This record gives C-alpha cells, sequence and structure tokens, in this order.
C-alpha cells in the first residue's frame, strides 16, 4: 500500500472534465501520520462542483438542523416555503424530555408556508402575525428561534426588526438567526451563524445577574447533540466524577441552560466544528478556558475523563479514579466478549465534522482498524486533528463524491463502512455491511461508557450478521 | 400574432412611447395587447384612462393565491380595443417585483390571454434588474426587442447594457432586438449619434421621436397623443414608429460595444 | 450501567434510576422549567373546544405539514424515465434532502444531483454551474437524460433554465440531442405533487411538441398511463398486471419500479427499468392517455389534450370497487379488449372480503388524510365499506376539489356526518381528534404524534394510527403493498378490519374484567 | 341501560356499574367462589417454576392441543380434487365440526358429507348408510367422484370401507365406474396432517395402481407437485407462479384454491377448480414427483417411489431463503428449463428486505408452534433472520423429526440457544413463555389464550402473538397471504420487523416518560 492510492485516485479522478478533474485532486490525498497541517497535504472548505451528488447540506442544516432545532423549550419558526422544515421534521435523532406540544417543542415543525405572494409582496408582515399565533397556540413556549430560508436571504427582508419589534413587545427573546441555504460552502456557516446568533440574542442576557452559584466545578457539555442520548450518557461520567453538569448545548438543552454557560468555570467541547466558534466567544468575552475531549471507547473516555479532571483540584482526580475503577470492568467485559468478533476486520468510514477522527479511538480499542475516512464540511484545522489519528497509507476525502466514493470503496474492499442515510444503500447492495454513523442507525448511546457497550454491540449484530453470505444466488 | 418587448433605461421614455405606439397600432385597426411588466404600473394608464387598475399581484392578493384569479379580473380594454394587464408588484423596499413578472406572464400564458385574439402583444418592461425582468424575452414571449435611447452618455450605456443582457436570450433563443428608438431629449447630434451606436451595434434606428410638449398634455390629462390630439404633429410621428414597427423585417444578434468605444461615439 | 449479557439500549438506559435521578437534578437545576401543574394545565387547554376555535382561527403559522415541495415530486418523476438523472437547479441541501427523504421511505438508493448554486449564484444568476453542472454530472454518472428541476434559489432569480441549457448546449458542454427536459419548480407554490405535474409535462413536450406533425392519434393502438406522484411500488406493477393481463397495450409513463427496487445481490445499480424516451417520443400515436391521479396532473392534461389531441377520459383515481371497475370498463372501451374473466373474478372475490368482513367494518368513524387523489380514494372506498369518514384532511388540497369530495360524501348515507378540510395542517386535525374523536386515524408516520397525545389524554381517547400513505418511516416494506384497484383494495380491507380487531384484543384483554368478549374467533 | 344513539354491544355494556353491580351479587351470593388472594395465588403459582416441572411430569391429562383428527386433513385433500365430495363414513356431527371449523378459517363454504351412522350403526356395522349414502350424495349434490373418510365410529367397529364400496357398486347404487377412493381415517392415530397423507395417497391409488402397465417415467415431462395439508392459499398460488413463470410443466395433486375462494357474484359454487382424474390418472408419466411438506406426506413418497418409481426429491418445505434456492434448483434440475431471471431478482429482494431489516430482527428471542413442516420451515428462515427461536413446539410431531430440526438449530448460533418439544401441548408451552419469556409468539389464534396469561402477571411480561399457521379465527382474510417461498418470505419478514417495530412504539410512547425514544424513522 504505497503509491496506490495515488494510481487509485488519478484513475477515479480520471473521468473527471478538467473543470473538475484538477478540483477534486486536491480533496482527497493519501494521509502521512507526520504532517501537521493540509494546506501541504488536501483540501477541505471550499465550492462543491456542480451535479457531482454530494452530501454537504446547506447552512440551513446548521442552523435549524443541528443548532437550534435541539433547544426544546423554544419554539423554531422554519421561515421560508414549505419544505425544509418538513423534510427535517424529527431527522436528527436529538433526545430530550418534556412534554412535546405543551412544553416542549422538538420533533414539530413550525412554518411560516411562503406562498407565490408572500414572495412577491416580501413578507415580515405575516412572520408577525405568526410569531404571534405561537404565544396565544403554544404559550409554555419560552422563546422563539426564526431560521431563515433561502427566498428570505433573497427578497431582503427584515427579520432581525421584527424579532426586536415582536419580541420586545411580547416580552419574550426572539433569535433572528440567519441560515440562507444558498450561504456558505457547505451546513459549516450554518453552525457560525447559530454559534454568533446565541452569544448575541441568548448569551448576553443573565450578565448583570447574579442570583447564581459558581462552584469550582460548574461546567457545561457544549457541543454534544445528545444523538441517542450520548449527551446523557457524558452527562453521567463528569456529575459521578464529581464535577457539576450545569449546561448542555443542544441536545435536550434549556434556553436558560444556554444562558448559565457564561457563569461556569470550564467549557467541555466535544464537537469542535460547531461550538469551537463560540466557545472563543465565551472565554474572551467572557474568559471561562475551554478544552477538547474524546467519550468514544474506553481509552477515549478513559483517557479524557482526566483530562478534564486535571484542570481541577485533585480532589476531583481521585474520585475520578474511582469512577474509571467503576467501569474498568465492564468495558473490559465488552472487548472480551465483543472484540473476538471485530478483531482484523477492518472498517471505512465518512461523516460531517468530528466523528470522523473522533470513532477512530472507540475502533481501535475493539481491534477493527481504519482504513479510511472523509468529512463532507470540516477545514484544515479538522483535518490537523485527525493525520494523528490515522495510519500511513490510509486514504481521505472532503466532500467526496458518488463516483470517488463509490469506486475506492469497490478498490479498498472494508468488511465494514459507515456514513449516511444517502450512503446507507450503495453499499449494502454490494454486500458490503453498513452501518449508519450519523443517527447511529437508530442505535443507543455511542459516547462515554454505557455508550461503548452497545456500539461493540451494533458492530456485531450488522458486520457479522448472515444475511451477507446470502447476496450471490447459488447458480449464480 | 407577434410579441415585442419594449425595453431602456427608465426615465428614457417606455411607456409613453409604448402606449402611443399600440394607440396607433390600435388605429390601424389591429388587435394589440400591453402587459405592464413595471411595478410601477402606469404601463397601460394612458390607453384606459386612469391612475391605474387592479393588477394582477395586487388582485391575486386578494385572492389569496394567484391560482384563483381570473384573467377577467386584470385584462380590461381600453382605446381602440386595446387589451391591457399589469403585472402589478411591492412598494419601494420590500417584496420581490422580478418575481411578480414572472408570476404575472406566467397567469396571462397559463390562462390563455394569448390564444384566440391578438395582432400585437408588447410587454412594457421595466429596469432589466434580474432574472425575473429578463421573462418577456423567452421562448414564446417576446420575439421582437425595441431598445429605447436618447444622445445621452448614459442613455446609450444603457442601450447597450440592456442588448449586452440580451445575446444571452439571443444566442440561447429567437429573441431579436429590432432596432432602437430615440427620444430625442434634443442632445445635439443627437440624430446621427444614434444611428451610429445602432450600427456598431448591428441594429436600425427604427424611427426618431420627437420632444413634444403634446405628450405632458395627454399623460396630465390622462389619454396618448393619439386620442388627445389625432393631427398633432407628434401624433403621426407616433404612428410612423407604428408603421415601421408593423412592417419591419430587421431583427439582430446585438453587438454590444465597450465604454471606450463607446465614449469615443460621443467624443 | 451496562451489563455485557444484557445490553440495555436507548429505551431500557435511561429508565435506569440512575439516570432517572441524573435528569431530575438536571430538570430541577438548570432548566427553569414550568411545574407539571401548568405543564398538564396547558396540555389540558389545547386539548379542548375552546383552544381548536383559537387554533383554527390561525392564518400565519403551520405546525406539521402535510405537504412538501414541488422539486421532491419532480425529481420523483424523473426518477421514471429510463436513465435518466434527477438534477435540481439550485441549492445542493435541498437535493440533500430530497434524497435523504425518498430514503427513509423506500429504503433504497435515491440518485439525484445539483448544481451547487453558492452565494454568488444568487447574485450573478447560475449560469456556469447549470453549463459545467450538466457537463461534469452527464460525465460522471453517465445518464442517457438529465431533468433540470430548481428551488426557491433559482425561482426568484428568475434563473431561465431553458436559456441556461441551451448555452451549455451551444457553448459546447454536452451533445446538442443529448435529452435534459426542464421545469420550473418553485417550491413555494403548490405542493410537491405540484412539481410532478411540471416535471412530467415538462418531459411529455420535450420528446412531442416538435413532431407532433407526422403523429396520428391511436397508431401504435396503445393506451398512455400516467401515475403521478406515486410512491407505493405495490400499485405501479398492480396497474400493469391489470392492463397487461387484459391483453391491452400500454405505455406507462414515468415508471420508478425497478429503479426504486434495484435486488441486493452484490451490484450497485443507479438505474433500472423506466420509461424510454423512444416510448415517450412514440406517445402521440396512442389511442387514449389515461391519468391515475388527475388532481396534480391538471397541467399534463392540458397538454395531452392540447397538443397531442387526446380525448383524455375523466376518470377518477383507481381506488375502492365502483372507481377500479370503472377505471377497467373504460380502458376495455378503448383498447378494444374485454374485461378479462380474471380479473371479473378478482373482483367478485373483493366483494366476498366485504360481505364477509361487513360487520366490524360497518360504522366506524375514520378520520384521514393525505394527497387529494388518495384521500377522495380512501374517503370513496370508506363508504363503500360503509365507514363514516368523519374528518377529512388534505393539505395540498383547492376548493375545485373539496366540492368534488363533499359531493361524493352527499351520496351515501355514512358520509354526511363528515367534513373536509383544505389548507388545513396536521396540528389542526390533532384537535379534531379530540373534540370529535375517531376510531382511527389513516395517515403518514407523521401521525403517530397526534397518536401519542390523544394517550396522554387518556387511554379511553387514544386513536391509534392505520399508516396508509407517505411517508412511512416508522415501519418496513410497506412500500411494496398496493392502494389501487381491486388488488390493493383487498388489502386496504384486511388492513383495517384487522385493525379493528387487534384494538378490540386490546381493549378486551384484561383478566376477569374485559376477557368475556375476547371471543376465540370474529 | 341502552340508549338509541349510542348502542353498546356485549363489550361495553356489562361495564356499566348497573351490570356490575349485579354480577357482584351472583358472585359473592351462589358462586361460592374461592377468594381473589386465594385465586392470585393458585395463579402466581402456575406462571413458576416449580409449576413448571409438575406440568411437564405430566402423562395422561392434555391441555390445549396444537393438532386436530385425521378425517379433517382428509377432508381438505379431497377439497382439492375437482368435482369431488368430502365423503366421511360414521358419525355425522363429526362432519359438522370438520365444516364449522375451515369455515371460521377461510371463511368461504365448506361442503363435506357423512353417511350419519346412528347407534345401531356401532351395533350392526355401516353398510345400509355407506350404500344409500353413496347414492343419495352422489344424486343429490352431483359429484364426479366422492372420497370416503371414517369417524372413530367405523374405525372401532371396523367397517371395511373398500368392500362397503363395491357391494353398493355391485347392488347397483352408483355407477361402478364411479370414482369413490378411499382411506381409514383413524382420528385416535397419527394427527390431521396424516389424515391427509392416507386420503391423497389413497386416491394416488385409485387412478395408478390398476393402470402402472403402460406409463412411462417422464412420458409427458411435467413435474407432480403434492402440497399436503395446506390452508394458506397464497401458498397454492405462489407455488403454481413460479413454476409457471419458470415454463416448467407441472401438476399440483390437491389444488383447493378456487373452491375456498369462489366469487361472491350471486351464484353459489359447491366446486371450482381442483385437480383433475384425468390428470391424476396421468400422473405417473411425469418426470418426477415433488413432495412440498415430506413430514406428513410420508406415506405418499412410500407410493410414488414404490408404484410409480419416482426418484422423488430429498427437499424440505420451500421456506424462507435456503430452502427456496434449493426447491427452484432441484426443479430446474428436473424440468431443464433454467431459473428465470425474474426468480433470481425476486430472490434478491429479499435480500434486499434482510439487510434492511437485519437491526430489528436480529437476536430476537421467539416461540413458536404449528405442523412439522411449518415449524421446521419457520424456524429455518428465523435463523436466516438472526433471531433466537428458544421455544419450538410441534405438537404431533415426532423423534425422526425433532432431532432433523435440533440438526437444523446445531448449525447457526442463533439456534444454540432453543429447544425442541413434541407431543407437548399448549398449555406447556403457556409456562415455558413464564420460565424463559420471548418476545413473541407465533402460532394460530389458539395462543391468544397465552398472550392474555402474561399480561395478567405483568405488562413487561406479556408476550404478543403473532399469528401464522392455523387456525386463524380472530382475525381476517390471512388465509390469503404466502408463507412459502420468495413471496410468502417477504411476507413473514414485514409481519415481524413491524410486529417488533409496533411493540417499541408502544412500549415507548408514554408522554415525557419512554416517548424519548419514540424515532419518528426506524
Ligand atoms: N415625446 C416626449 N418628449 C419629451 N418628454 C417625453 C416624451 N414622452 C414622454 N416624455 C416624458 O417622459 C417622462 C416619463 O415617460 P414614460 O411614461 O415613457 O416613462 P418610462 O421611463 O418609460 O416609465 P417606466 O420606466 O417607469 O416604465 C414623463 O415625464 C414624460 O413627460
Ligand atoms: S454530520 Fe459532527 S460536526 Fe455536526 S448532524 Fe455529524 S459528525 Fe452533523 S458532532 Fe454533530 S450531532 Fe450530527 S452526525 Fe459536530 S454537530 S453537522 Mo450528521
Ligand atoms: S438550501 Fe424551496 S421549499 Fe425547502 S427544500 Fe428547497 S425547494 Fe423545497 Fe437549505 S434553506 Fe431550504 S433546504 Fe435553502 S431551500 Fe434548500
Ligand atoms: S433584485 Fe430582482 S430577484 Fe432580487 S429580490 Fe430584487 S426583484 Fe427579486
Ligand atoms: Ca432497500
Ligand atoms: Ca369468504
Ligand atoms: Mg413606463
Amino acid at each position: 500500500s504505497r503509491e496506490e492510492v495515488e494510481s487509485l485516485i488519478q484513475e477515479v479522478l480520471e473521468v473527471y472534465p478538467e473543470k473538475a478533474r484538477k478540483d477534486r485532486n486536491k480533496h482527497l490525498a493519501v494521509n502521512d501520520p507526520a504532517v501537521t497541517q493540509s494546506k501541504k497535504c488536501i483540501i477541505s472548505n471550499k465550492k462543491s462542483q456542480p451535479g457531482l451528488m454530494t452530501i454537504r447540506g446547506c447552512a440551513y442544516a446548521g442552523s435549524k438542523g443541528v443548532v437550534w432545532g435541539p433547544i426544546k423549550d423554544m419554539i423554531h419558526i422554519s421561515h421560508g416555503p414549505v419544505g425544509c422544515g418538513q423534510y427535517s421534521r424529527a431527522g436528527r435523532r436529538n433526545y430530550y424530555i418534556g412534554t412535546t406540544g405543551v412544553n416542549a417543542f422538538v420533533t414539530m415543525n413550525f412554518t411560516s408556508d411562503f406562498q407565490e405572494k408572500d414572495i412577491v409582496f416580501g413578507g415580515d408582515k405575516k412572520l408577525a402575525k405568526l410569531i404571534d399565533e405561537v404565544e396565544t397556540l403554544f404559550p409554555l413556549n419560552k422563546g422563539i428561534s426564526v431560521q431563515s430560508e433561502c427566498p428570505i436571504g433573497l427578497i431582503g427582508d427584515d427579520i432581525e426588526s421584527v424579532s426586536k419589534v415582536k419580541g420586545a413587545e411580547l416580552s419574550k427573546t426572539i433569535v433572528p438567526v440567519r441560515c440562507e441555504g444558498f450561504r456558505g460552502v457547505s451546513q459549516s456557516l450554518g453552525h457560525h451563524i447559530a454559534n454568533d446568533a446565541v452569544r448575541d440574542w441568548v448569551l448576553g442576557k443573565r450578565d448583570e445577574d447574579t442570583t447564581f452559584a459558581s462552584t469550582p466545578y460548574d461546567v457545561a457539555i457544549i457541543g454534544d447533540y445528545n444523538i441517542g442520548g450520548d449527551a446523557w450518557s457524558s452527562r453521567i461520567l463528569l456529575e459521578e466524577m464529581g464535577l457539576r453538569c450545569v449546561a448542555q448545548w443542544s441536545g435536550d438543552g434549556s434556553i436558560s441552560e444556554i444562558e448559565l454557560t457564561p457563569k461556569v468555570k470550564l467549557n467541555l467541547v466535544h464537537c469542535y466544528r460547531s461550538m469551537n466558534y463560540i466557545s472563543r466567544h465565551m472565554e474572551e468575552k467572557y474568559g471561562i478556558p475551554w478544552m477538547e475531549y474524546n467519550f468514544f471507547g474506553p481509552t477515549k473516555t478513559i483517557e479524557s475523563l482526566r483530562a478534564i479532571a486535571a484542570k481541577f483540584d485533585e480532589s476531583i482526580q481521585k474520585k475520578c479514579e474511582e469512577v474509571i475503577a467503576k467501569y474498568k470492568p465492564e468495558w473490559e467485559a465488552v472487548v472480551a466478549k465483543y472484540r473476538p468478533r471485530l478483531e482484523g476486520k477492518r472498517v471505512m468510514l465518512y461523516i460531517g465534522g468530528l466523528r470522523p477522527r473522533h470513532v477512530i479511538g472507540a475502533y481501535e480499542d475493539l481491534g477493527m482498524e481504519v482504513v479510511g475516512t472523509g468529512y463532507e464540511f470540516a477545514h484544515n484545522d479538522d483535518y490537523d486533528r485527525t493525520m494523528k489519528e490515522m495510519g500511513d497509507s490510509t486514504l481521505l476525502y472532503d466532500d467526496v463524491t458518488g463516483y470517488e466514493f463509490e469506486e475506492f470503496v469497490k478498490r479498498i474492499k472494508p468488511d465494514l463502512i459507515g456514513s449516511g442515510i444517502k450512503e446507507k444503500f450503495i453499499f449494502q447492495k454490494m454486500g458490503i455491511p453498513f452501518r449508519e454513523m450519523h443517527s447511529w442507525d437508530y442505535s443507543g448511546p455511542y459516547h462515554g461508557f454505557d455508550g461503548f457497550a452497545i456500539f461493540a454491540r451494533d458492530m456485531d449484530m450488522t458486520l457479522n450478521n448472515p444475511c451477507w453470505k446470502k447476496l450471490q444466488a447459488p447458480w449464480e | 400574432m407577434r410579441q415585442c418587448a419594449i425595453y431602456g433605461k427608465g426615465g428614457i421614455g417606455k411607456s409613453t412611447t409604448t402606449q402611443n405606439l399600440v394607440a396607433a397600432l390600435a388605429e390601424m385597426g389591429k388587435k394589440v395587447m400591453i402587459v405592464g411588466c413595471d411595478p410601477k404600473a402606469d404601463s397601460t394608464r394612458l390607453i384606459l384612462h386612469s391612475k391605474a387598475q387592479n393588477t394582477i399581484m395586487e388582485m391575486a392578493a386578494e385572492a389569496g393565491t394567484v391560482e384563483d384569479l381570473e384573467l377577467e379580473d386584470v385584462l380590461k380594454a381600453g382605446y381602440g380595443g386595446v387589451k391591457c394587464v399589469e403585472s402589478g408588484g411591492p412598494e419601494p423596499g420590500v417584496g420581490c417585483a422580478g418575481r411578480g413578472v414572472i408570476t404575472a406572464i406566467n397567469f396571462l400564458e397559463e390562462e390563455g390571454a394569448y390564444e384566440d385574439d391578438l395582432d400585437f402583444v408588447f410587454y412594457d418592461v421595466g429596469d432589466v434588474v434580474c432574472g425575473g425582468f429578463a421573462m418577456p424575452i423567452r421562448e414564446n414571449k417576446a420575439q421582437e426587442i425595441y431598445i429605447v435611447c436618447s444622445g445621452e452618455m448614459m442613455a446609450m450605456y444603457a442601450a447597450n447594457n440592456i442588448s449586452k443582457g440580451i445575446v444571452k436570450y439571443a444566442n440561447s433563443g429567437s429573441v431579436r432586438l429590432g432596432g432602437l428608438i430615440c427620444n430625442s431629449r434634443n442632445t445635439d447630434r443627437e440624430d446621427e449619434l444614434i444611428i451610429a451606436l445602432a450600427n456598431k451595434l448591428g441594429t436600425q434606428m427604427i424611427h426618431f421621436v420627437p420632444r413634444d410638449n403634446v405628450v405632458q398634455r395627454a399623460e396630465i390629462r390622462r389619454m396618448t397623443v393619439i386620442e388627445y390630439d389625432p393631427k398633432a404633429k407628434q401624433a403621426d410621428e407616433y404612428r410612423a414608429l407604428a408603421r415601421k414597427v408593423v412592417d419591419n423585417k430587421l431583427l439582430v444578434i446585438p453587438n454590444p460595444i465597450t465604454m471606450d468605444e463607446l465614449e469615443e461615439l460621443l467624443m | 450501567s451496562q451489563q455485557v449479557d444484557k445490553i440495555k439500549a436507548s429505551y431500557p438506559l435511561f429508565l435506569d434510576q440512575d439516570y432517572k435521578d441524573m435528569l431530575a437534578k438536571k430538570r430541577d437545576g438548570f432548566e427553569e422549567k414550568y411545574p407539571q401543574d401548568k405543564i398538564d394545565e396547558v396540555f389540558q387547554w389545547t386539548t379542548t373546544k375552546e383552544y381548536q376555535e383559537l387554533n383554527f382561527q390561525r392564518e400565519a403559522l403551520t405546525v406539521n405539514p402535510a405537504k412538501a415541495c414541488q422539486p421532491l415530486g419532480a425529481v420523483l418523476c424523473a426518477l421514471g424515465f429510463e436513465k435518466t438523472m434527477p438534477y435540481v437547479h439550485g441549492s445542493q441541501g435541498c437535493v440533500a434532502y430530497f434524497r435523504s427523504y425518498f430514503n427513509r421511505h423506500f429504503r433504497e438508493p435515491v440518485s439525484c444531483v445539483s448544481d451547487s448554486m453558492t452565494e454568488d449564484a444568487a447574485v450573478f444568476g447560475g449560469q456556469q454551474n447549470m453549463k459545467d453542472g450538466l457537463q461534469n454530472c452527464k460525465a460522471t454518472y453517465k445518464p442517457d437524460m438529465i431533468a433540470v428541476s430548481t428551488t426557491c434559489m433559482a425561482e426568484v432569480i428568475g434563473d431561465d433554465l431553458n436559456a441556461f441549457i441551451n448555452n451549455s448546449k451551444k457553448e459546447g458542454f454536452i451533445p446538442d440531442e443529448f435529452p435534459v427536459p426542464f421545469a420550473h419548480t418553485p417550491s413555494f407554490v403548490g405542493s410537491h405533487v405540484t412539481g410532478w405535474d411540471n416535471m412530467f409535462e415538462g418531459i411529455a413536450r420535450y420528446f412531442t411538441l416538435k413532431s407532433m406533425d407526422d403523429k396520428v392519434v391511436g397508431s401504435n393502438k396503445k393506451i398512455n398511463i400516467v401515475p403521478g406522484f406515486e410512491t407505493y411500488l405495490g400499485n405501479f406493477r398492480v396497474i400493469k398486471r391489470m392492463l397487461s393481463e387484459m391483453g391491452v397495450g400500454y405505455s406507462l409513463l414515468s415508471d420508478p419500479e425497478e429503479v426504486l427496487d434495484t435486488p441486493a445481490d452484490g451490484q450497485f445499480r443507479m438505474y433500472a427499468g423506466g420509461t424510454t424516451q423512444e416510448e415517450m417520443k412514440d406517445a402521440p400515436n396512442a389511442l387514449n392517455t389515461v391519468l391515475l391521479q388527475p388532481w396534480h396532473l391538471e397541467k399534463t392534461k392540458k397538454f395531452v389534450e392540447g397538443t397531442w389531441k387526446h380525448e383524455v377520459p375523466k376518470l377518477n383515481i383507481p381506488m375502492g370497487l365502483d372507481w377500479t371497475d370503472e377505471f377497467l370498463m373504460k380502458v376495455s372501451e378503448i383498447s378494444g379488449q374485454p374485461i378479462p374473466a380474471s380479473l371479473t373474478k378478482e373482483r367478485g372475490r373483493l366483494v366476498d372480503m366485504m360481505t364477509d368482513s361487513h360487520t366490524w367494518l360497518h360504522g366506524k368513524r375514520f378520520a384521514l388524510w393525505g394527497d387529494p387523489d388518495f384521500v377522495m380514494g380512501l374517503v370513496k372506498f370508506l363508504l363503500e365499506l360503509g365507514c363514516e369518514p368523519v374528518h377529512i384532511l388534505c393539505h395540498n388540497g383547492n376548493k375545485r376539489w373539496k366540492k368534488a369530495v363533499d359531493a361524493i360524501l352527499a351520496a351515501s348515507p355514512y358520509g354526511k356526518n363528515a367534513t373536509v378540510y383544505i389548507g388545513k395542517d396536521l396540528w389542526h386535525l390533532r384537535s379534531l381528534v379530540f373534540t370529535d374523536k375517531p376510531d382511527f386515524m389513516i395517515g403518514n408516520s407523521y401521525g403517530k404524534f397526534i397518536q401519542r397525545d390523544t394517550l396522554h389524554k387518556g387511554k379511553e381517547f387514544e386513536v391509534p394510527l392505520i399508516r396508509i400513505g407517505f411517508p412511512i418511516f416508522d415501519r418496513h416494506h410497506l412500500h411494496r403493498s398496493t392502494t389501487l384497484g381491486y388488488e390493493g383494495a383487498m388489502q386496504i380491507l384486511t388492513t383495517l378490519v384487522n385493525s379493528i380487531l387487534e384494538r378490540l384484543d386490546e381493549e378486551t384483554r384484561g383478566m376477569q374484567a374485559t376477557d368475556y368478549n375476547h371471543d376465540l374467533v370474529r
């Protein structure tokens, strides 16, 4: 496995008309465990070439999809036509607790349902009557996030002004969040737009209010959308380590919980690409140190369980160890049961801006070696954290396209692969075990100790399931 | 039945020059229609007799949806049996007018405003700002375009600028610049200067329209010069523009010129 | 905690007392959540008649639709024509959604692409992406055809797809003879069903408008079949089977069936089956064109009747018993072939199941929703079985439609107790089932929550959800069944009688309480 | 009381406080019923491991079978041969039950007659009734054939059906050439499946034994298909469809399909379809005979291999994926025709649903029961899907069978946690689902009570019942589905994944309690 990926790449990229050819050839390169930047090795976060079967989303998927949607005590209005909203109703599996319809409104979809006329005459006039109709039909709503779509960005409506007026009027916070589809290359801008959107309308409200008590342990889990319960699977360990979990950004989040982040002693950031932006304003404006952690599998969580510890006093540290000792027998037990089955079996991944690099450790522990990865909206700084987590011949892709991915899969010949729904089937047809990574394929928590357990089991039920051996019919 | 779209830099003379051309064309006993593809909504005000009637978009607002409107509601006959319809639009600084142009045109076509009557259909197109205001010149809309101009450095930059945009829809489609129509702002050597530009462009200067104050007498009195003062000097002029258009067979693909060659002309 | 040989997933894990504790401390700790009292209160409120009027007096907010945009309905149309590429002019996230969505329902590959129009696109218009995109896509995935679609992004800016396409041709990016049909698909107008019309008609024209001069009405003596937005493959197959067993010559324009069901045998197939262009090209020569779901194919009819000069039949969607005999009868009037003794048997076999199941179904009050043709279809068949179609909602329906349905209800005694609802979203129906409670609901997976909300109020108030329609994400492989004609009607019926029988078994499975009515046979 | 516009039936009525009062007074007044305390006690007891051993040590009492007598399996066999009359020699109430029973399942007419053997019959034998009965029946219902059967009554008194029949002939009651096959059907021996063998073979002989001298093996180049006791019409149809779409010649010996499904169109049809005698007569001239359920057609094979000299294939019931390709492959080995690309697709489409649904079905522990071929079939396919077939009961199974199934379980790891049970009745399985609890049960309507009893213990102990098999009385029109081959396997699967999905939706629909795992898509 030396200069093959190159013979692979330049062959996959052989079909691309020269306009795209030069471009793509720079998004996929061989990983040297040693560089510390990709300005030299690979390129990410650029415009996607037309009609190429990208999986990349839009700025909306970032604001109403990943960041805002997840706030259970708020009502996120999908301002714009009637398609975006409906398509993402309950798409993301960010779990929460509450009475939907009454107290929480997440598996719910509110839209301004733009019609022909709304577009012509533009419509803040509608958005306002609509911000009213909520306060009256959903009293327990504790604020309103207005996620913009593409039309709003072209028509040029002042959804920024209305939210000040209605809200200044209704004595309720309203976040004029701008997440226009035509904006940014990927979904990435959505995040950056969300982050800022938060430090401005929500975050800076409890500033002259000190009826709160900062404990030398108070912290917040930032960037754990809690897909499947990962946020709870982690909020459990921190708390069992003695730290006091105060906030959780997007994932059973409370609008108020987000408002108490400024008072904490430390910001724990799992998802770097999404809340990295905010965590810095979190530290400049307020002056609250933050760090990156990883709760995928034993060795990562165990390790991290100590890093967050050292940022405090010895007190918490001895307590930490107790937690590690507690789960030590459980996770060891898991490996003893499943590593035997997953050992040797190699795996190929493709995701957004975190899991691509963050799941490998969870794998190392199970003995599955990762021979390929990629992001759909990460940047060089995100790959900066990848090269190390990887091997040498390893092939990496950034905004990989059907042809690009499919041919690598056809050639690298993986035992297991992990990516989204759009891809889940293409490979399940080539008889290659596929395990959804985005939605965890509707399976239990993967973060933390309890999570690792399910994971180590979910790779086994799919990878070694009987189905695969039954693909090619006998007569053939 | 021909369909001609009339363009220009706003404030040179699109509406009067058109409503007067069709007024004349009506005089010749032609079945004509004027689609007002402009937010201002005065493209028919001179043939119908008032500030403006009920527009498509404004009208479709009342019924909730455009699909709920009826041609009967926007289409009104006026002088010499000329039919008129307005595209409608939002007010200064809100909404999207470029859309109305689309919505209104799609509507007329959709409701068969074209199918059984007319000889000429004139789209009075406002500012060519974006996608929507190009609607009058795709396939099945307008085949002849008559850019209006004057002897002003900015009047031509526009005549030039507009035709440029046309080559986009002209190459791929069949729409063609038929010629320019000059409304003398009584600038010097304005006459041939335009003829100059019409050549460096690849078209003709259909006709030259005088600066005759009978147009304000008619404009302010709520009517066209042809119904106002049938024999007035500029009444015939507008009749000439009509006759020339009818018999015109020259439709080309514009050839924009560069600022340099442009200012050269004037200079 | 997690024990190895009995791993607890999403559900048992947070139930553990250790986790409950956690959540409580979080809730009492930083959520500043309202006290259950008022939460229960506000809920108690929404479930009332007072709240309902408030609800319906609604005019600007919409909570939980029963519709989607046009581009989604376009893409499905395109999937039907052999080796074509659903191509969507505009943003890429939509294509990402259009795809993800069609995946969860059919659970198979959904190929579609987009010119990825970035910020500059909106500003400068989208000419090069259309130009290149047509080239790249055509070069990479090697379609035989590409049918362009558009998001709001292209609509507002008013990108002329036509011109944009032709420049690319003249400009030398794609073979001038390469089929590239288009349609403007304003997501902010009509609905997904509408997209299908615009998308279809677009193609109906690309192959026929120019070549109209040499085609004769009924040159190939066949019968055109226009589906419309249809997501149950069983329906595509069933309609083909009948005509086919009639010895009727037909041509199904836009047929998804192979492509949305490519076998998992080791070879991935981006394309399969589909309507041939040469077939779409030759369409005019047929005897006549049939539109299965005409209420969202209104622009097709205008063309077919207008350009092809086809005397298009005034037929309803082939659902239930009557509408089916009518469908077949008319096909019989046209192809020349008799209604096979085969099909007649089938009919009688359906009427047999009705007489046999009539007792349980008789009088069951339902609430239901979906597309205009579906609901108009379902409702009908519900009267045939003798059920009261109490609340009928159709979010993307229109006035001419509503009236048509009311009349279908004025005809039978079972229907006079039902009201129609158009332009009303799901959240409205949440109220309807509370103030005037159904027996069951017949809709998509989205009706999973209206179900839940009725239970929280009281088990005696819970309204079970029977899943017929689209989407259907919480269940597997239903997309394969049929809802059209006799065949698909045998199933609708069984689904309900057994949907009812099941509830009765649950309502009466209480020991020494309700079990006396636990009849072994029903 | 009852109010006119809201009539409360059997279950709502007795719930009314007025009626509850009544029952309490009856109970406390004249029932001398035990106090709930000990009732709950005795129950609590039966649901234990202590009770189970006691249960199984059982050796004389039987509680709730999973079999029926032989005459019932005979009658169904007969229904299969064209225009024949299920004729049962003996008591008349037997056929009155045989009929009533087959009704509730298929819910169509079930014709069968009986020589009403009164008391004198037992005492003097049953000659006249056989003599007359053959005449009367043959005269009234005008058959082409009458296949004689026998209730307990004739077996003991050992009436020679053969002699009895021939006397009637010679004695001149029925045309000597009139087909009247027969078979002693000792209800007190074997089971209903056994009757089907005896009844079939009887006929397989009547038309061949004498004529063996002039038939050549494979003279018509066709393939015989012996179904056996089968009650899902979908299975008769599906097996015919495959061979038929293979271009394979065949003859379904014993074909109920038309007769058990006569269209209600105004004309009653005592007979329809069926296997022609001239067809059964010519049977030996085929290439080879195939037995879809060998485990209850053991006497047929003896004859076919012996008299017809057919090299009968060693195939298992065509269920699940592997046993189907094997069925088709072998048919391909014989007919000459290859496996059509059509069928191959189908297969791949099934494997697609497996890969697609594998997650939910993986590891689900089941308890099941039915006939020997069915259970052996179902179990198999359950391992294919990757479920643990924990408790496998087969009341009419035997030793050679049991140990063939165990071995099928020895192969896969998903089968190493399951036990087989033969000669054990339902009441035994009631215990097994309590001591070692499933997920669900897969049986007939009789398993409706094992379900109820699990709930009374605790909702968290309730074992839902998935109805596959026979009987199925508490549901409607399931008799039309299929359980054999690919087609009938697409269904089995959907029926579980969605059987599971449904439960997860019920277990998790508690607001702010378990509804968090209420995923919109699964
Ligand atoms: N023949 C003419 N000579 C001099 N001035 C004229 C003549 N015809 C029209 N005008 C003047 O031109 C001005 C605008 O005329 P017109 O209605 O044609 O405007 P326009 O620019 O075409 O409108 P829009 O661009 O808003 O569609 C009025 O002030 C009018 O008096
Ligand atoms: S694909 Fe995380 S940067 Fe974002 S929806 Fe998933 S690998 Fe996202 S960890 Fe996350 S909770 Fe996600 S899985 Fe950062 S939030 S835009 Mo698709
Ligand atoms: S990037 Fe307009 S209705 Fe909504 S899916 Fe579109 S066609 Fe349909 Fe992102 S903000 Fe939304 S999903 Fe902009 S428009 Fe796509
Ligand atoms: S420039 Fe044109 S497309 Fe853009 S918002 Fe204005 S009128 Fe609409
Ligand atoms: Ca699939
Ligand atoms: Ca029946
Ligand atoms: Mg004007």
